[PDB]
């Protein structure tokens, strides 16, 4: 899968001036699918204690706080519940992207969760908690690696640009230093 | 890694 | 071959105030509004035909767009439909008004084009105000991205090229506009 | 009516 689009809206935001090469989209695009497919895999497997089989946002950020380390559970914690309740809100929004105010597509994060089967169901603030917690920690690594490039004075993010960005942070570098 | 060089530079400048 | 152009505007100005569109870049949106239109409409007649119903209403027109689009659209289409319905649907009968379905679409021209489509016997008064929220709601989803790669390319009109990115980007979009053509 | 205008772009 590939969320290069997105990762690219997510660029722009924290960088704005700033491109990133075929490679390193490539490695960020991994960073993605790992962290999906570890957060996915942990909330399936708390589902099963619960009497419905169901990934429901509790699920979702049960297995954030098991898998980020230190400060990055927090704040993804944060996101993912300021994305549900801005989801769930009474006023409706007008369109999809004001209703969750986020740049990771709900749909695409729902279908990947239904096609994996991690369970019979999945609730409807599971993908929106966990787009947002993707989207956190993309913006996260592209705002550290577009700081990198700038410093190796480029103008465009390349790989070993994100290799020291995830290196140089501690918490970043135990989620993804075994991403390959 | 190497920070600095070319040995794996992409094109697109 | 029906201009929805005038209401196309008004829904520019609420989701981009200070943006314009070129006048070929409105006839691709009028062009898109007829082709979803006449493609819900279509199926919401096999709808009412499989089911021997002689009149087409909301119900059918949420169905068809049900069918018709993918993934969050059709959860926010769904979404508008059944509001403007509910909205316009006033318990005192012969006192409806169309501003009470809350729209910059015509529900009253809507309703026209629906009967001249001869798509079933009778047209119930809920199935335009459904039809032109859903309308209404997906031009604001494309006016929307298209003027934000217009910003985003540093223009203050949106031309075609901004609506044909905007479209080839969002994967729901895209995956509607493939279905309203052969 | 007041039609509004849109007009040819680059
Ligand atoms: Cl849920
Ligand atoms: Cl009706």
């Amino acid at each position: 899968e590939s969320y290069a689009i997105y990762v690219y809206k997510v660029l722009k935001q924290v960088h704005p001036d700033t491109g990133i090469s075929s490679k390193a989209m490539s490695i960020m695009n991994s960073f993605v699918n790992d962290v999906f497919e570890r957060i996915a895999g942990e909330a399936s497997r708390l589902a099963h204690y619960n009497k419905r089989s169901t990934i429901t946002s509790r699920e979702i950020q049960t297995a954030v706080r098991l898998l980020l380390p230190g400060e990055l559970a927090k704040h993804a914690v944060s996101e993912g519940t300021k994305a549900v309740t801005k989801y769930t809100s009474a006023k409706k929004a007008k369109t999809r992207s004001s209703r969750a105010g986020l740049q990771f597509p709900v749909g695409r994060v729902h279908r990947l969760l239904r096609k994996g089967n991690y369970a019979e169901r999945v609730g409807a603030g599971a993908p929106v908690y966990l787009a947002a917690v993707l989207e956190y920690l993309t913006a996260e690594i592209l705002e550290l690696a577009g700081n990198a490039a700038r410093d190796n004075k480029k103008t465009r993010i390349i790989p070993r640009h994100l290799q020291l960005a995830v290196r140089n942070d501690e918490e970043l570098n135990k989620l993804l230093g075994g991403v390959t | 890694p190497s920070e600095e060089g070319y040995q794996d530079y992409e094109p697109e400048a």
